[PDB]
């Protein structure tokens, strides 16, 4: 319908919903929703407001976060209470990098951790790293059966 | 027969980047053997292929005289089937009939004529060698299946019996066929032993097949068996400058076997231009050859080094680093080459399975790769 | 005249499994038809064959290409007819061919024009189909059940609803034992698909593989294989396993797989811009099915490949160069992407930050030590219980 | 055991004997031509 | 040695798997026949 489907509370609300699904880390439901909305919105121009959740998803799917974080700065234009979700998603990203960087490389200067995790603060760092149990050295963090038996084992496995 | 040379020159005219001079003189060589061969299934076939000049008057005349002689041989036959002792002989006049289709280069016609011509009581050279000719049309038109079937036929005719003097020209056929596809690994032994004895009037000149056996040889032969069977040539030595290729390609192979790296690529380009692309059989495979012939050298250059620096290599081959790196990057990830690169230091170290260590790791990986497969299918057949 | 077959087909009216056989030739029994031959039934009149002759009416029309009174017919006629068949048990099997067409033209009708009357209509449709889906479910007719299920699934996917269909499956039990392999593969198809869209791949390749097995071949069954395989390439690709060329040269189908054959060339090389360009090239072609939004997920996989190749071909690389080979804007972008690749068990590297170069891990000798003992031991045990298992399921003789 | 699959239409369109490795159909054709420029380009400088 | 032990074990495993194939195929045809 033209009359029934109009209300802009749609345009903001749907996007809100998708973003919810991301917030809960439910990917299955999310992409399912994509497939849903597609045939309806199929008149779809780019994604007008809706690129915020979509694009927000694609960039973290690929693994390039900086663009994603940028989107988190770009929700303020249309801003609504998803700021809370922001504070969700924001944390939801950082562990990732953390959970990434744990295996990345063992050795970081504190300024670099600030660079990665998008802190505006130096102390929030070791707050996080303690919360992450990371032993910290002065700005610089570190991220870290006899054979006889075996033989008889092979035997007893053979002669059953 | 057909005389082949017409075909090779035709192909020469097809290809774009051949020297235009050889394209010309090749062309008028062709045409010159349209005239004397009174031959027309080309003129439309070839003119079509050029299209991929045309004068239909000449065409008409050729067709006319062809009609005259095909008429004549057919008539002679018509005298001969009445002739009872000509059993062996009527088949022979037929052999001149379908053979005349070979001079007239018409495929289906010589096909049928010789096929029926097998019926008469005849020598092994007829029921066999005639087949060889039938396929030789196959070689002529570049239909490799039409060949394939027929070398199966002759294969049977031999497998029951017949002379090894026929089996040799056989193996030359089936060999140059093998080369007509990517399969060199067969053409190695096939061709390389076809040097001991060769029948040219069948298809091609002795120096052609020399270039073939030397190319396939270079391509699949090991270093000690290259020296053995090719670099040492009771034959190729007897040829050398004989053509415009064997001096080039041999000038390549010696530059390999003898570790001349500065010279390798130039001779490589040469042979790419001079021998490969003109060969109607090889040109299709041109790239598959050169790609390979790059790897070997890179391989052969590293094999004595557990580490060596790029600029050493680039210096040797005489290319810049960046392009050299760019080249190795093709082979390495495919595990066709046992190198690996360190660009930070411009260094190259070689990981290859010799020291028991390597032959340990590689074995672990291959083993697990077999397990996960085995388990995978395992659960499937379990539950079914 | 030819109506004798229609009478001969009625000679199949005796009992039970004859209907099965009766259907087989009846599959091809529709080769010749006439409106005057319709008058045959006019002279032929029973209800148990009334529904069947209605089948002949549908077959007549849809083949005759006229869809209007075919669906109109479905309503006005089938509804009165539908009530009578419910009492009968044998009729349910016959109606499946019926339902198979019923939905069809309606779906096909949607391609004529857009109207919300089609909406409300199809709400009614699905509603019914679920109704006597339950009814027949209690009547324990396997074939008509499975068929109907398939039809409503296909409805959910003509819609955009994967979830509703998924949770629908969650409460389903499928009439497994007695089936038609074609319907079985329609199921396994749709199943694999929706199971994929939800981003669980590793179980999708299964059900689609079965959709390859259980499907018949002939000359007609093609399009199902063409279509499925057009999906199978996608799953195989997303999962991270490139398919082999011969998969792209099989039969006539190889003309259709071409865009996928232009995807793997994009994927294996790991060159993003070529990929994207190709997606723009064939996009519209990929939209006629929904494989599209599957394929646009690959942007992750492509880059994974890019990294893995840059790793196998280099021991250690300054971030600058990786960022050049992958075309990306910034190094800072890189170490996020590579830091990601490492966690996924792809590269097995570490990263030198202050000099900014990846270094890939080595094999570090150690053969002369006991580590090979431990390793071989694990592998050994894990070979044993394979042997064990294969002898525990062996018991049957 | 035959059904029409009328629901799946066979695709409608708007219009090498040897088995291949992919790198067969890589066929990037570059090297022959790029090389010569690389060689001579180099030795003009040295 | 542990190598040879190990790849040998692989050989047993694959064999056993084969014999499963022979059972499953066997029961398939027998139980098939039990129909009629």
């Amino acid at each position: 319908n033209h009359k029934l489907s109009e209300s802009d509370k749609k345009s903001k609300l749907i996007s809100l919903y998708l973003l919810n699904l991301l917030s809960q880390n439910n990917t299955t439901k999310f992409h399912s929703e994509l497939q849903y909305l597609d045939k309806h919105i199929k008149n779809l121009e780019d994604d007008s407001l809706l690129s915020y959740p979509i694009k927000l998803d694609r960039w973290l799917m690929e693994g390039s976060y900086q663009k994603a974080w940028d989107l988190l700065q770009s929700g303020s234009q249309n801003i609504s209470e998803f700021d809370s979700f922001t504070d969700i998603l924001k944390s939801a990203i950082r562990d990732e990098i953390a959970k990434n960087t744990e295996l990345s490389y063992d050795f970081l200067p504190l300024s670099n951790i600030k660079a990665l995790l998008f802190f505006n603060n130096e102390k929030e760092t070791e707050k996080f790293a303690l919360e992450r149990n990371w032993p910290i050295v002065n700005s610089k963090v570190y991220f870290n059966t006899n054979i006889i038996e075996k033989a008889m084992d092979y035997a007893i496995s053979i002669e059953n | 027969v057909p005389n082949y040379e017409v075909s090779e020159k035709a192909f020469l005219l097809t290809q774009s980047k051949v020297s235009i001079e050889q394209r010309k003189e090749a062309a008028e060589f062709v045409l010159a053997k349209i005239k004397e061969e009174e031959m027309a299934p080309y003129y439309k076939y070839l003119c079509e292929e050029y299209l991929v000049k045309f004068d239909q008057e000449l065409y008409n005349e050729l067709c006319k005289k062809n009609e005259s002689k095909i008429k004549e041989l057919n008539e002679k036959i018509q005298k001969l089937e009445e002739d009872d002792e000509g059993e062996l002989e009527q088949a022979q006049a037929w052999i001149n009939l379908g053979e005349y289709y070979a001079q007239i280069g018409d495929k289906d016609n010589a096909e049928k004529t010789l096929g029926k011509s097998l019926s008469k009581a005849i020598s092994t050279g007829a029921k066999i060698d005639v087949m060889l000719t039938i396929a030789r049309l196959g070689f002529f038109y570049n239909d490799q299946l039409y060949v394939k079937e027929k070398l199966e036929a002759v294969n049977s005719m031999i497998e029951k019996g017949g002379d090894w003097e026929r089996r040799n020209r056989y193996k030359t056929y089936y060999g140059i066929h093998c080369l007509a596809v990517r399969n060199f690994k067969e053409a190695a032994k096939l061709l390389v032993d076809s040097l001991a004895t060769f029948t040219s009037i069948e298809l091609t000149s002795y120096e052609s097949i020399a270039t073939y056996a030397s190319v396939t040889g270079l391509f699949t032969l090991e270093r000690t068996d290259l020296k053995s069977k090719v670099i040492d040539s009771p034959e190729l030595l007897s040829l050398i400058s004989t053509t415009a290729a064997l001096q080039s390609i041999s000038s390549l192979t010696i530059s390999l076997y003898a570790s001349d790296y500065a010279s390798y690529f130039p001779y490589l380009l040469e042979t790419y231009a001079n021998v490969l692309i003109p060969c109607k059989y090889l040109n299709r495979h041109a790239d598959f050859f050169v790609r390979e012939m790059r790897r070997k050298v890179y391989a052969q250059l590293l094999e004595s080094y557990k580490t060596l620096s790029l600029k050493s290599m680039a210096s040797a081959f005489g290319v810049s680093v960046a392009f050299l790196d760019n080249d190795l990057g093709k082979f390495i990830p495919n595990k066709q080459l046992n190198c690996v690169i360190d660009r930070v230091n411009g260094i190259v170290e070689t990981n290859r399975p010799d020291n028991k260590n390597a032959q340990y790791h590689l074995l672990v990986k291959q083993g697990d790769g077999l397990l996960t497969k085995l388990q995978k299918y395992g659960a499937a057949v379990r539950l079914t | 005249x030819x109506x004798x077959x229609x009478x001969x087909x009625x000679x199949x009216x005796x009992x039970x499994x004859x209907x099965x056989x009766x259907x087989x030739x009846x599959x091809x029994x529709x080769x010749x038809x006439x409106x005057x031959x319709x008058x045959x039934x006019x002279x032929x009149x029973t209800a148990e064959i009334n529904c069947f002759m209605h089948l002949l009416v549908q077959l007549f029309l849809w083949d005759s290409k006229e869809l209007e009174q075919l669906v109109e017919f479905n309503r006005k006629v089938v509804i009165p007819n539908l009530l009578c068949y419910y009492n009968l048990r044998s009729l349910n099997l016959i109606n499946a061919k019926l339902w198979f067409y019923i939905y069809l033209s309606h779906e096909t009708l949607a391609r004529s024009s857009e109207e919300i009357n089609s909406d409300n209509q199809n709400i009614i449709l699905r509603s019914t189909m679920m109704k006597f889906l339950k009814i027949a479910s209690l009547k324990h007719d396997n074939e008509t059940k499975a068929m109907l299920i398939n039809l409503i699934l296909r409805d959910f996917l003509n819609n955009g609803e994967v979830d509703s269909a998924s949770d629908f499956i969650s409460k389903l039990e499928y009439p497994h034992t007695d089936v038609s392999s074609s319907l079985e593969a329609r199921y396994f198809f749709y199943l694999s698909k929706i199971n994929a869209i939800q981003l669980d791949y590793s179980t999708a390749n299964e059900y689609i593989i079965a959709a390859i097995r259980k499907a018949p071949h002939n000359s007609k069954s093609l399009g199902f294989l063409q279509q499925s395989n057009k999906l199978h390439c996608c799953i195989q690709l997303l999962m991270g396993d490139i398919p082999e060329l011969s998969f792209f040269h099989q039969s006539n189908m190889q003309k259709s797989l071409l865009p996928y054959y232009h995807l793997t060339k994009a994927v294996k090389l790991g060159d993003l811009k070529k990929f994207t360009s190709t997606i723009t090239k064939y996009k519209q072609l990929l939209l006629k099915d929904d494989t599209y939004q599957l394929c646009v997920r690959l942007r992750s996989n492509v880059i994974k490949t890019g990294i893995r190749i840059i790793s196998l071909t280099y021991k250690k690389i300054s971030l600058r160069d990786i960022c050049l080979k992958l075309n990306l804007d910034s190094e800072q972008t890189v170490e996020y992407m590579v830091s990601r690749a490492i966690r996924d068990g792809v590269i097995e590297a570490k990263i030198n930050h202050e000099d900014g170069f990846i270094e890939t891990t080595e094999l570090l000798n150690i053969y002369d030590s006991e580590d090979p003992q431990q390793v071989f031991d694990e592998r050994i045990k894990f070979a044993n219980q394979l042997h064990d298992e294969y002898l525990v399921s062996m018991r049957y003789p | 055991e035959d059904d029409e699959f009328e629901d799946f239409p066979i695709d409608t369109w708007a219009n090498n004997i040897w088995e291949e490795n992919w790198d067969d159909v890589e066929v990037d054709d570059d090297f022959t031509n790029e090389l010569k420029a690389e060689l001579d380009r180099y030795k003009r400088e040295n | 040695e542990l190598m040879v032990i190990y790849i040998s074990n692989l050989v047993r495993s694959i064999i056993a798997f084969d014999d499963l194939i022979e059972n499953k195929i066997q029961n398939k045809k027998i139980q098939e026949q039990r129909v009629k």
